C-alpha cells in the first residue's frame, strides 16, 4: 500500500520481471547504490550460521538518493 | 522648520539598480535615525530600513536583506538607497522619514519627506479615443461624454474640459494595470441634454515626457 | 515577527461623532504602539506615539488609549479634514524591528444615493485599430458595493473586465465607478446585444441598460 | 576591543543597576556603536535616572527612554570634586515648558516665562531657569556629589 | 551534499530543530528563484549545462 500512496514527483522507473539464507549488503558511495546477493542452505534457527558465503553483485542503480533509513518489512506472519 | 526634499520620478529596467536620495535640512543632521518606507498600491509598507548617519551601521528587513544597500554622507547630509533586483511588485512611491528619538533610543516617525515615484516597466504613449454620445441613454434630463485614453504606462498627466472652463463633472477615474502591462485613463462628464451640439467639450492632454498634445472633439 | 490584525478595517461615521479605531497585535506585546494619519495623496502624519503621549501639532480632539493587547483610538470630534486612513505601527525591542498594520478607512457617512447607470458604445475609430471595449458608467453612489457584470447573450462574463473606483467627493459625497470590458476586434461583431448589470444596495431591482448596434 | 573586566572586579560602585540586558551578555554579544554620558547628580538623583522614574532631573535635564539597554555606573566624589569653602561650579535647569526627549541637549541661558514676550532677568515674575547645586563636604550621605 | 546526489525538498529552513512555518522570524525559504532576463550583462544569462 505504500507504493500507491502518492505519485507527486516520480522518476527512474525500472521494473525487472522474469532453510533459505539470502544475504544482502547495501553501499551508497558517490551516489551509487551497490547491491550484493548470496545464498547458503542452512538448517539452524538460532542465529546467523558460520561460514563465508561470498556475495555476488546484482544491481548498481545510482538513483542519486542519499539513503538514510530502511523499513516496511512484510506482514501477515 | 524640519523638511525632507526628495527626487522626482525614475523609471528603471527590470534588473538594473535604482539610486534614490533623501536630502534633509533645517536641523542638526548629526544624531537622528533615518528610516525609509514605500507604500505599495493597495498594499502597505512593513520594514524598518533604519540607517545610522553618523556611524556606518545599517539595518535591513528579512525579505530585503541582500537586495537593498543604503549609505550616508555626513558632509552633504543626504542618504542614498540602492535597491537591486527590481521586481514588478515594488513599483510604488518611496518615502524617507526621520525619528522622534535620537540614535540610542527609538520611536515612531515624526517628519516625513515628499515621495519618490519609482516604476519598473517599459515605456509607451497614449491615444485619445472619444466615446459615442448615444442619445438613447439620456434619461434624467442630462447626458454624458468621455475621453477614454488608450493603454500607456507613464501617466504624469491631468485632464480637464475646455482648457478648464467647465468644472462640472470632472471626476477622473484612476488607472489600472491591465494584463499587457500598461495603464488606461478614463474621464467622463455629465452635461444637460439642452447643451448637446451647441457647447463644445474637448479634453486636453498634457503629457510632457511624450511631448504630444492631441485634442479630439467628442 | 509580531503581526497586526485589524478586524473592522473600515469605519463609516458622520462628522461630529467619536471614532472606534482598533489595533490588535498577535502576542501580549507592551504598550509600544503608535498610530498614524495619512491623507490620500499627501504624506503620512504622526497622530499618537507610544500610545500614551500626545504628539506635536495634534489638537486635543485626538486621544488614544490601550494597554497590552486591547488598544483603541477615540476621537472627540471628527473634522472634515481628518477623514483619512489610519495606520498603527508596532515596534520590537531587541532586533530594532518595526511592524505596521493594514489601515482603517474613515469615509463620511452619507445617505444612500441611486447609482446613475450609463453605457457608452465603442466608436468607429477604435474598431479600425481593434481591441474594442465597452464602458459602463456607475456614478453617484454612497456604498462601495457594485457588481458590474456583462450579458454576453444572456450569460456571464469575467476575467476580461477591470473596474476602477474614484475617491469620495467633497461636494456631494459621492463615488464614481467605470468598468472596461476588454475584447477583440473579430469578437465584437460576433454579438449584438450588450448589457450592463448593476447590483446596488439602494436599488430594489438590478438596472440593466442595453443598446442595439 | 572592549573588556568589561574593570567593572566587575572592583566594588566601589554606588548603584550598579543594569537595564535592558544582563551584565553577563555584555561580554559575548557584539556592539555596533557605543555612546557614553557624563554628568554629576545631587546624590539623591540617581534613583530618578531609571526607565520609568520621574522627579526633577529626569524630566527636563536628562531624559531616559523606557526601553533603554545599559548599566548605571555611580560612585562617590566626596574627596575628588569637593571643596570645604564652596563648590559653586555645577548648575541644573528647573524651569522649562514641557518635558524633553531622550538624549537631548538644552544648553541655553535665555530667561524663563510662562507666556511669550521674552522678559529680562531683572523682573517680578521672571527668574533664572538654572540654579547651582551647592555641593558641600560637611553634610549627610544624601547631599554628596555622585558622578553617573 | 555528496557527489551525484539530489535534495528535492520544500520544507522551511531553520538553524536548530523545531520545524517552523514559512511565516516566522528566523525561518525562511531554503530556495530562491534565479530571475533570468534578456537586457542584462553577459554574466546574468541562462546557460544550460
Amino acid at each position: 500500500t505504500m507504493i500507491f500512496d502518492n505519485a507527486f514527483n516520480c522518476t527512474f522507473e525500472y521494473i525487472s520481471d522474469a532453510k533459505h539464507l539470502r544475504e544482502f549488503v547495501f553501499k551508497n558511495k558517490d551516489g551509487f547504490l551497490y547491491v550484493y546477493k548470496g545464498y547458503q542452505p542452512i538448517d539452524v534457527v538460532r542465529d546467523l550460521p558460520s561460514g563465508f558465503n561470498t556475495l555476488k553483485p546484482i544491481f548498481k542503480l545510482p538513483l542519486g538518493i542519499n539513503i538514510t533509513n530502511f523499513r516496511a518489512i512484510l506482514t501477515a506472519f | 522648520q524640519v523638511q525632507l526634499v526628495q527626487s522626482g520620478a525614475e523609471v528603471k529596467k527590470p534588473g538594473a539598480s535604482v539610486k534614490v536620495s533623501c536630502k534633509t535640512s533645517g536641523y542638526t543632521f548629526t544624531d537622528h535615525y533615518m528610516y525609509w518606507v514605500r507604500q505599495a498600491p493597495g498594499q502597505g509598507l512593513e520594514w524598518m530600513g533604519v540607517i545610522n548617519p553618523d556611524a556606518g551601521s545599517v539595518t535591513y528587513a528579512q525579505k530585503f536583506q541582500g537586495r537593498v544597500t543604503m549609505t550616508s554622507d555626513t558632509s552633504t547630509s543626504t542618504v542614498y538607497m540602492e535597491l537591486s533586483s527590481l521586481r514588478s511588485e515594488d513599483t510604488a512611491v518611496y518615502y524617507c522619514a526621520r525619528d522622534l528619538f535620537f540614535i540610542p533610543a527609538a520611536n515612531s516617525f515624526d517628519y516625513w519627506g515628499q515621495g519618490t515615484l519609482v516604476t519598473v516597466s517599459s515605456t509607451k504613449g497614449p491615444s485619445v479615443f472619444p466615446l459615442a454620445p448615444s442619445s438613447k441613454s439620456t434619461s434624467g434630463g442630462t447626458a454624458a461624454l468621455g475621453c477614454l485614453v488608450k493603454d500607456y504606462f507613464p501617466e504624469p498627466v491631468t485632464v480637464s474640459w475646455n482648457s478648464g472652463a467647465l468644472t462640472s463633472g470632472v471626476h477622473t477615474f484612476p488607472a489600472v494595470l491591465q494584463s499587457s502591462g500598461l495603464y488606461s485613463l478614463s474621464s467622463v462628464v455629465t452635461v444637460p441634454s439642452s447643451s448637446l451640439g451647441t457647447q463644445t467639450y474637448i479634453c486636453n492632454v498634457n503629457h510632457k515626457p511624450s511631448n504630444t498634445k492631441v485634442d479630439k472633439k467628442v | 515577527e509580531i503581526v497586526l490584525t485589524q478586524s473592522p478595517a473600515t469605519l463609516s461615521l458622520s462628522p461630529g461623532e467619536r471614532a472606534t479605531l482598533s489595533c490588535r497585535a498577535s502576542q501580549s506585546v507592551s504598550s509600544y504602539l503608535a498610530w498614524y494619519q495619512q491623507k490620500p495623496g499627501q504624506a503620512p502624519r504622526l497622530l499618537i506615539y507610544d500610545a500614551t503621549n500626545r504628539a506635536t501639532g495634534i489638537p486635543a480632539r485626538f486621544s488614544g488609549s490601550g494597554s497590552g493587547t486591547d488598544f483603541t483610538l477615540t476621537i472627540s470630534s471628527l473634522e472634515p479634514e481628518d477623514f483619512a486612513v489610519y495606520y498603527c505601527q508596532h515596534r520590537s525591542n531587541w532586533p530594532r524591528m518595526f511592524t505596521f498594520g493594514q489601515g482603517t478607512k474613515l469615509e463620511i457617512k452619507r445617505t444612500v444615493a441611486a447609482p446613475s447607470v450609463f453605457i457608452f458604445p465603442p466608436s468607429d475609430e477604435q474598431l479600425k485599430s481593434g481591441t474594442a471595449s465597452v464602458v459602463c458608467l456607475l456614478n453617484n453612489f454612497y456604498p462601495r458595493e457594485a457588481k458590474v457584470q456583462w450579458k454576453v447573450d444572456n450569460a456571464l462574463q469575467s476575467g476580461n473586465s477591470q473596474e476602477s473606483v474614484t475617491e469620495q467627493d467633497s461636494k456631494d459625497s459621492t463615488y464614481s465607478l467605470s468598468s472596461t470590458l476588454t475584447l477583440s476586434k473579430a469578437d465584437y461583431e460576433k454579438h449584438k446585444v450588450y448589457a450592463c448589470e448593476v447590483t446596488h444596495q439602494g436599488l430594489s431591482s438590478p438596472v440593466t441598460k442595453s443598446f442595439n448596434r | 576591543v572592549a573588556d568589561y573586566s574593570v567593572l566587575y572586579n572592583s566594588t566601589f560602585f554606588s548603584t550598579f543597576k543594569c537595564y535592558g540586558v544582563s551584565a553577563t551578555k555584555l561580554n559575548d554579544l557584539c556592539f555596533s556603536n557605543v555612546y557614553a554620558d557624563s554628568f554629576v547628580v545631587k546624590g539623591d538623583d540617581v534613583r530618578q535616572i531609571a526607565p520609568g522614574q520621574t522627579g526633577v532631573i529626569a524630566d527636563y535635564n536628562y531624559k531616559l527612554p523606557d526601553d533603554f539597554m545599559g548599566c548605571v555606573l555611580a560612585w562617590n566624589t566626596r574627596n575628588i570634586d569637593a571643596t570645604s569653602t564652596g563648590n559653586y561650579n555645577y548648575k541644573y535647569r528647573y524651569l522649562r515648558h514641557g518635558k524633553l526627549r531622550p538624549f537631548e541637549r538644552d544648553i541655553s541661558n535665555v530667561p524663563f516665562s510662562p507666556d511669550g514676550k521674552p522678559c529680562t532677568p531683572p523682573a517680578l515674575n521672571c527668574y533664572w531657569p538654572l540654579n547651582d547645586y551647592g555641593f558641600y563636604t560637611t553634610t549627610g550621605i544624601g547631599y554628596q556629589p555622585y558622578r553617573v
